[PDB]
């Protein structure tokens, strides 16, 4: 997909990571065929250094990690995200996702 | 055609999207065991992907097809298409890049094969290239025979370098250029490699120096032409700042200073200066063992060497 989608996903990391749950999004995306075991393990995992800092932002950062991974996936995967988010029913983020396009 | 040549083009894609951390499905034969390790400790993708390319090119031409054709198809979905669309069709600019690059191997035949990539400097030099203004120049200085020629060619080879530089790169070795005749033929050959055309009527034996002024003016005029806006004229082993004093015609030149006088003559502001006699500039023990493996060519017997000399 075009770089405009990249700037949208990076600039809207906060709203996307806050509207959406971590585990539900992970299970949805992996059951969407978006991820394999190795890449989901990598995305969930972190440096291990952030173990010292507060867990409160750890999973969120991991959730942030998810975005940083899915921007890597093919142009239609974002549409899959559009689909996957509707499986989440987290449409508040979906409208913002679709706002930049068309 | 080939796969290895087309690899060097789109480093930007891999640094942008590819990550070796999630790609650890190594076939034993496609890699040398440790590099599905050493890439990771060597940062994420700025150096990890560069050394990935270096290692990938280290082997022969088949495991790269293995990488693109089965290793890549499991996880990367953007990434099938570019190689299939690049391997066969081969665009016009890729063709000229590989032509110039095969030329750059052609005129070396020693470093062209016996090279060992010294990452960290190369990592800290092409940035000045991607910045270099049409008037500035880059200085690199270090110990005699520091691979200054080696590293210059190493960095030059970066596809980014040819691509921005508009693939026009030209070399001059400043050997015995300490006489106001020793540069005349230098200017002549520079003209000829620029163009084998010359108005030989202006030759006046009255002033070899007035003649050098005339040729500098003429070659400067040729410089300020639409294609030659960014033509790379590197000077090798600058004998003295006097030689450069002729070689100053508002170009994206760059110099590998060999002597302290030469490198200290230049202004650090108007001319960026990079060292080699520096702790981080020098070679890692990994670099040294890679070189002794390039030469001795014995992995099991590599351990039989001590730890000395740099």
């Amino acid at each position: 997909m075009p770089k405009r989608h990249r700037e949208h996903i990076r600039k809207n990391l906060n709203i996307l990571v806050e509207w959406t749950n971590y585990e539900r999004l992970a299970m949805e995306c992996v059951q969407q065929g978006i991820l394999t075991v190795q890449m989901l393990r990598n995305t969930q995992d972190l440096n291990g250094k952030p173990f010292n800092m507060d867990e409160k932002d750890v999973r969120v950062e991991q959730h942030r990690r998810l975005l940083l991974k899915i921007t890597q996936r093919g142009p239609t995967a974002y549409n899959l995200l559009i689909n996957a988010l509707r499986n989440i029913n987290c449409l508040d983020a979906a409208v913002l996702l679709e706002s930049v396009d068309e | 055609y080939q796969y290895k040549d087309i690899l060097s083009v789109f480093e930007d894609a891999f640094v942008d999207n590819f990550d070796c951390k999630d790609v650890q499905d190594m076939p034993k034969s496609i890699l040398s065991k440790e590099e599905i390790d050493h890439i990771i400790m060597s940062k994420d993708a700025v150096s990890g992907t560069l050394r990935l390319f270096w290692t990938l090119l280290s082997k022969q031409e088949e495991m790269v097809q293995k990488f693109v054709e089965e290793v890549l198809r499991i996880n990367y979905k953007f990434l099938m298409s570019p190689i299939k669309t690049e391997q066969r069709q081969p665009s016009m600019m890729t063709r000229m890049y590989i032509e110039q690059r095969d030329r750059l191997y052609n005129d070396n035949q020693v470093f062209a094969k016996y090279n060992v990539s010294r990452l960290q400097p190369y990592l800290k030099l092409r940035q000045a290239l991607l910045e270099l203004r049409p008037a500035k120049n880059v200085l690199i200085d270090g110990v005699l025979g520091s691979g200054k020629t080696w590293v210059a060619l190493d960095v030059c080879l970066s596809y980014k370098v040819q691509c921005k530089m508009d693939f026009k790169i030209f070399w001059l070795n400043l050997k015995n250029c300490n006489s106001p005749e020793t540069v005349l033929e230098m200017l002549q050959k520079l003209l000829y490699q620029i163009d084998p055309n010359w108005t030989s009527r202006s030759d006046h034996s009255s002033n070899i120096k007035l003649r050098i002024h005339s040729i500098q003016a003429e070659l400067r005029r040729l410089l300020k032409s639409k294609p030659y806006e960014n033509c790379l004229l590197v000077l090798l082993n600058v004998q003295n700042a006097k030689a450069w004093n002729a070689f100053n015609l508002s170009c994206k030149i760059l110099l590998t200073t060999r002597f302290k006088q030469v490198t200290d003559f230049l202004s650090a502001a108007t001319t960026t200066h990079i060292s080699l006699d520096h702790h981080s500039m020098t070679l890692t023990p990994d670099e040294v063992k890679s070189l002794l493996l390039k030469y001795l060519d014995c992995r099991p017997q590599d351990l039989p060497r001590e730890v000395l000399t740099t």
